[PDB]
């Protein structure tokens, strides 16, 4: 039947980056035509393969993603970029065969009085692994000895974005949908049309 | 901590199929690439054996296309390998290793299993033939002994000297697949010439699959 | 497919020097390499992934490098538990292919010792069932290089002799070799003088031990 790619984009709410959600879209008949025709995608940067070969190769099992970055963090969601949203928030592998889809939502997921409902992690021991989701809220400290929130050198591991609507084009809530194609030599479940 | 426990040894026949399991524990068996490698005695490991445990995704090597078929079980969290058409060149240890990345990505192996020694021949029993400490070849103040074993197929075996008393010079040579079709071991020991005859020298074979324990005095 | 080739395949070093393990591929692959370490008897262990990133639990002495077609794994200070076989792995991209090398074994360098030659005549207990075999012993030799040949009335022999060599001993860092000459019962009594020739680097002359039945 038709591939359930509509529910991935058209959703009531998206989780934050520190608690990003995924999908298990498999055994479908995809089209890859609702992404090229429209032009509301801010950054349509595919990696690994090209946008033309997506309609011919029979993938085994595709994986979707959903998170909201602080506008200027879409560049950090790339196979090789670093920063504060790509080392302890969402790590992308170098050999990433997928497509990054980001679009602006300065009117659907923003409030003139305040949109303090999205957070991100900025203090974690080491860096993350490709496609790792670390959902935790334990306090952070340079050394061990897990401390209390009231302390001298211990702080919270997450920080709220603080999206507004009276700011520049940089600080705007963007919804990023990272598709990850898994091309295993398995019985083809998701192919192109026709 | 992550630990992959496998099954024990499995001797099969030249033409049957082998099914070796790989039980996973210590991590979430939902987002992790599983692999299967095999190391021949003395040779190296060469095949991918990448199994995606999510629903059914599999990918095999080129030398193993219609011979191997893998499957997963999300309930018991254990992957299964089924290798059919076992020839005489498949007698090797089979490993199952995890991945360092998650399901969409792929990288080197990080957590390995324990191995599964699979061989293809016919079982039999051992035979102990003692060597001879030739008094003419005693130059150097010391001498030598031996408990040269004979043809025996299964090799979870071990030797000793005086039930493990003497542990000086217990060099035990590995087995060799003779042209007959079985294996043969060896075990020597060097003792001073002044201890000739006084100290007892009796080896102890512990061949379990044959239930035969022969202790022969040299 | 990308065939990984390791040049040395045998690196004898001392406990405290530095290693120069290499891993050269056929084509111009990316930096997607993976070194391993398999202690004899145990399971392989991940050492360096992506050819420049250290794994978890690996000590700081291990530090790999390389890019494109010239990779190298250099150990800072060798340890007694760091003598094993090291394999390098390359991963393909589209058809999820993996390739391994051949293995560069690392052994302990020690003073060349003379192999103590010993020969064992077959016992009469085996003669009653046929297939008489003679065993020649070679113990306490450092370099794994010994040409064990018998002497059938001052001649050569091959095919009917299998040799087995042990691993390096932790006490004196030596090896052991045992050769067995398989024959028949009616063939053993044809000759009388059986000899075992030992050709070793540490021996100034090939030592040949013989016995008369």
């Amino acid at each position: 039947n038709l591939c359930p790619f509509g529910e991935v984009f058209n959703a009531t709410k998206f989780p934050s980056v520190y608690a990003w959600e995924r999908k298990k879209i498999s055994n479908c008949v995809a089209d890859y035509s609702v992404l090229y025709n429209s032009t509301f995608f801010s950054t349509f940067k595919c990696y690994g393969v090209s946008a033309t070969k997506l309609n011919d190769l029979c993938f085994s099992n595709v994986y979707a993603d959903s998170f909201v970055v602080k506008g200027d963090d879409v560049r950090q969601i790339a196979p090789g970029q670093t920063g504060v949203i790509a080392d302890y928030n969402y790590k992308l592998p170098d050999d990433f065969m997928g497509c990054v889809l980001a679009w602006n939502t300065r009117n659907i997921d923003a409030t003139s009085t305040g949109n303090y409902n999205y957070k991100y992690r900025y203090l974690r021991h080491g860096k993350l692994r490709p496609f790792e989701r670390d959902i935790s809220n334990v306090p952070f400290s340079p050394d061990g000895k897990p401390c209390t929130p009231p302390a001298l050198n211990c702080y919270w591991p997450l920080n709220d974005y603080g999206f507004y609507t009276t700011t520049g084009i940089g600080y705007q809530p963007y919804r990023v949908v990272v598709l990850s194609f898994e091309l295993l030599n398995a019985p083809a479940t998701v192919c192109g049309p026709k | 901590q992550v630990q992959l426990v496998q099954s024990g040894a499995e001797v099969k026949k030249p033409g049957a199929s082998v099914k070796v399991s790989c039980k996973t524990s210590g991590y979430t068996f939902t987002d992790h690439y599983m692999y299967w490698v095999r190391q021949a005695p003395g040779q190296g490991l060469e095949w991918m054996g990448v199994i995606n445990p999510d629903a059914g995704s599999v990918t095999y090597a080129q030398k193993f296309q219609g011979r191997v078929t893998m499957t997963s079980d999300t309930s018991t969290s254990t992957v299964y390998m089924e290798l059919s058409s076992l020839r005489s060149e498949d007698t090797a240890v089979y490993y199952c290793a995890r991945d360092l990345f998650f399901i969409p990505a792929a990288n080197s192996f990080d957590y390995w299993g324990q191995g599964t020694l699979v061989t293809v021949s016919s079982t039999k029993g051992p035979s102990v033939f003692p060597l001879a400490p030739s008094s003419k070849s005693t130059s150097g103040g010391t001498a030598a002994l031996g408990c040269l074993v004979k043809d025996y197929f299964p090799e979870p075996v071990t030797v000793s000297w005086n039930s493990g008393a003497l542990t000086s010079g217990v060099h035990t040579f590995p087995a060799v697949l003779q042209s007959s079709g079985l294996y043969s071991l060896s075990s020597v020991v060097t003792v001073p010439s002044s201890s000739l005859g006084t100290q007892t020298y009796i080896c102890n074979v512990n061949h379990k699959p044959s239930n035969t324990k022969v202790d022969k005095k040299v | 497919e990308i065939v990984l080739t390791q040049s040395p395949a045998t690196l004898s070093l001392s406990p405290g020097e530095r290693a120069t393990l290499s891993c050269r591929a056929s084509q111009s692959v990316s930096s997607y390499l993976a070194w391993y370490q398999q202690k004899p008897g145990q399971a392989p262990r991940l050492l360096i992934y992506d050819a420049t990133n250290r794994a978890t639990g690996i000590p700081a002495r291990f530090s790999g490098s390389g890019s494109g077609t010239d990779f190298t794994l250099t150990i800072s200070s060798l340890e007694p538990e760091d003598f094993a076989v090291y394999y390098c792995q390359h991963r393909s991209n589209w058809p999820r292919m993996f390739t391994f090398g051949q293995g560069t074994k690392l052994e302990i360098k020690r003073t060349v010792a003379a192999p103590s030659v010993f020969i064992f005549p077959p016992s009469d207990e085996q003669l009653k069932s046929g297939t008489a075999s003679v065993v020649c012993l070679l113990n306490n030799f450092y370099p794994r290089e010994a040409k064990v040949q018998w002497k059938v009335d001052n001649a050569l022999q091959s095919g009917n002799s299998q040799e087995s060599v042990t691993e390096q001993d932790s006490k004196d860092s030596t090896y052991s070799l045992s050769s067995t000459l398989t024959l028949s019962k009616a063939d053993y009594e044809k000759h009388k003088v059986y000899a075992c020739e030992v050709t070793h680097q540490g021996l100034s002359s090939p030592v040949t031990k013989s016995f008369n039945r």
